[PDB]
């Protein structure tokens, strides 16, 4: 859900990268500070969040 | 990848901006100089040359 | 995770800007020099 979110917000000129560690997996979105807007914008529709 | 594509597209621009923005500054600087110059080598000319023809007046006149 | 790759490309992106801004007012610094020299 978030990665469909972020294709289509950020194209894919993000970085998106998961490893699990027990207590889910640890999940990064990486944007230029200029694509932020929209990336965190992708992020709230996927009801993950910071 | 496009990532880094669109960063250094970016960052370009801005460079076209400051190099030509710090030039045309300069010139202007440049271009100022030669005004100020000429009015004054002008001002003075101007002065020198009537305080001339009425110097050798008052000659005359002597 | 490429991540460490493109961490590093806005360091010499702005190194390259920050260069361009640097001879960019080196020439104003420049044009200083003639202004007085052209009235002296």
């Amino acid at each position: 859900l978030v990665e469909e979110a972020l294709r289509k917000a950020l194209e894919d000129r993000y970085l998106l990268a998961h490893e699990a560690y027990a207590g889910g997996v640890a999940a990064l979105v990486v944007v230029h500070r200029k694509e932020v807007d929209q990336a965190k914008a992708a992020l709230s529709r996927a009801g993950v969040a910071e | 990848s496009k990532l880094e594509a669109i960063l250094s597209q970016e960052v370009e621009a801005e460079i076209q901006a400051l190099l030509q923005e710090a030039e045309a500054k300069a010139e202007a600087v440049k271009r100022e100089a030669e005004e100020k110059a000429k009015a004054l080598l002008q001002a003075r000319e101007r002065a020198l040359e009537a305080q001339y023809r009425a110097a050798l007046r008052r000659a005359e006149s002597a | 995770g490429l991540i460490k790759s493109l961490a590093e490309k806005e360091k010499q992106l702005l190194e390259r800007l920050e260069a361009a801004k640097k001879e960019a007012e080196e020439r104003v610094k420049r044009a200083e020099a003639e202004a007085k020299a052209l009235l002296e």
